[PDB]
């Protein structure tokens, strides 16, 4: 029973590949095949196209609730 | 101020469920059990050994039917819950005994209800 | 200078002291009001007039520093203050 | 007195754990951590028995680390004033007599012990014999205490007690 | 006032003005033998 927007807005797009940029540079594992990169940042970007970064955004609503989406779940805008 | 003779503790205890001494022992023996079974594992520390040894000196009764059966016949009455583990763990002789030993039961309970109670507890004993 | 001087007991003799700290418990040792223990909760001078909190009386009484004693519950966190082993706890 | 209540705990998780055996590491990690510890609110927990569910893991902002608030079911060990619980004799000593409350150990004093129990210092096993003997407190020996007092030293339980009754020790 | 309720203990000790020390230099026998934990009774020549 989620309202919310199913776009990916341009915000939590960026937030995210920032944050996945980040938890890359600290050593984790990748969700996807590297063809032969290491820039985090592009790592995040290409795991974002993929449609594989392991993160849920829980977008709060003005009353208090909040529903949690998927980068698998809600479309990518760009 | 915190007095179990008085039947008095913090709030967050209060709603603690009570363990026994052959309860704790069998609980850490299974643990025991699970642990070093499964190799490339933490084993044991210091504590889990002296609780070990120090809960296995103590167990009244190994058999959890008679665990059962005791807790049972215990809870059907209406004596709080930190009377069910001191005397559980306890096992004294006589009324007279009892009622010495845990002072809330002086003029709770009748001489010869907590006599046959003792009585009933010895006889489940091993 | 002449004024301004106030001299103690400590100096007559040369040519009594209350370690009262809040939380602790004292008892009343002499008085009509005896065995009653209290919590400290205020401290001053000579006249402390202490309000402690006595069991079964949720009232505040008033004794001096003299009509008082520390008294501890056998079995319970002891500090000393000013003692051969000051510093020390058990 | 051992018990069985539920508490929480947050443990943040380095980025590097990612992975099939997330679960496995948080899991791991609460065991490593709340086990044989101590807190002057819960007392001092032994082991922990089961864990109800793994929250959901907030990443932080800025910082990889992302906590996870798990709830564990465990056991734990806070005795109070006036309860009365078993013990091993460990040592007997003119000073005191020495115990195992389990992870506590307690210390008897000759003032709280009756007039009777005198000593035997010159003998290899010192042991306070009940003036006239007819009951023996040496090492290796069930004997049952009232917790008269408690203390918590940093993480470390040590209570105090007192001897001059017969029913609920050694008979 | 006495000097017991104004000094401390650690120092009255150090001093030596407790009613233990004033029995000490009063009663006679040595020191040590006084301050021993055991006293010392006399004995007959069966003992």
């Amino acid at each position: 029973k989620r309202i919310t927007t199913p776009y990916m807005t341009k915000y939590e797009r960026a937030r995210v590949l920032g944050t996945r940029a980040l938890q890359i540079a600290m050593c984790a594992p990748v969700m996807v095949e590297l063809e032969g990169e290491t820039d985090p940042l592009l790592i995040a970007m290409k795991e974002l196209k993929a449609r594989k970064i392991p993160i849920i955004i829980r977008r709060y609503l003005p009353d208090g609730s909040y529903e949690d989406w998927g980068v698998d779940e809600l479309i990518i805008s760009d | 101020e915190e007095d179990a003779s008085q039947l008095i503790f913090p709030k967050e205890f209060e709603t603690a469920e009570t363990l026994l001494n052959s309860e704790v022992h069998m609980l850490l023996e299974h643990r025991k059990q699970q642990n070093e079974s499964a190799e490339d594992e933490q084993e044991l520390s210091e504590v889990f050994m002296k609780t070990l040894n120090y809960t296995a000196r103590f167990s009244r009764f190994k058999n959890r039917e008679t665990i059962a059966s005791v807790r049972s016949l215990l809870l059907q009455k209406k004596l709080h819950k930190f009377e069910l583990a001191c005397l559980a763990n306890l096992c004294p002789e006589t009324a007279e005994e009892s009622k010495a030993l845990i002072p809330s039961l002086e003029g709770r309970f009748e001489d010869e209800e907590l006599q046959q109670i003792l009585d009933d507890i010895q006889t489940k004993r091993s | 200078i002449t004024e301004g001087v106030k001299p103690t007991l400590s100096e007559l003799e040369k040519f009594r002291e209350h370690n009262f700290q809040p939380g602790d418990n004292v008892e009343v040792c002499e008085g009509e009001l005896i065995n009653l223990q209290g919590k400290i909760l205020s401290v001053d001078g000579n006249k402390i007039t202490i309000m402690p909190k006595h069991e079964d009386l949720k009232d505040m009484l008033e004794f001096p520093a003299q009509e008082l004693r520390k008294y501890f519950k056998m079995g319970d966190h002891v500090k000393v203050i000013a003692g051969r082993f000051e510093g020390d706890t058990g | 007195m051992f018990y069985h209540i539920s508490l929480e705990h947050e443990i943040l998780l380095h980025p590097r754990y990612f992975g099939p055996n997330l679960l496995n590491t948080v899991k791991q990690k609460l065991f490593t951590e709340v086990e044989g510890t101590c807190t002057g609110k819960y007392g001092f927990v032994i082991a922990v028995t089961t864990i109800d569910n793994i929250g959901a893991g907030v990443i932080q902002p800025g910082r990889g680390f992302v906590l996870y608030p798990v709830k564990y079911k465990a056991i734990v060990f806070r005795p109070f004033k006036g309860e009365v619980v078993d013990a091993v004799v460990t040592q007997v000593n003119k000073v005191g007599l020495f115990t195992e409350i389990g992870p506590m150990s307690c210390f008897i004093s000759r003032h709280s012990i009756p007039s009777e129990m005198e000593f035997d210092p010159n003998s290899n096993p010192p042991c306070y014999k009940t003036m006239d003997e007819d009951i023996v407190i040496q090492q290796d020996d069930e004997i049952r205490l009232k917790i008269v007092g408690t203390r918590v030293d940093k993480n470390d339980i040590f209570a105090i007690g007192s001897l001059m009754d017969d029913y609920l020790g050694l008979v | 006032r006495s000097i017991f309720e104004m000094y401390e203990p650690s120092e009255l000790e150090s001093s030596h003005l407790t009613d233990q020390d004033n029995e000490i230099r009063a009663t006679d026998l040595p020191e040590r033998f006084q301050l021993r934990s055991i006293p010392v009774k006399g004995a007959e020549d069966d003992e």
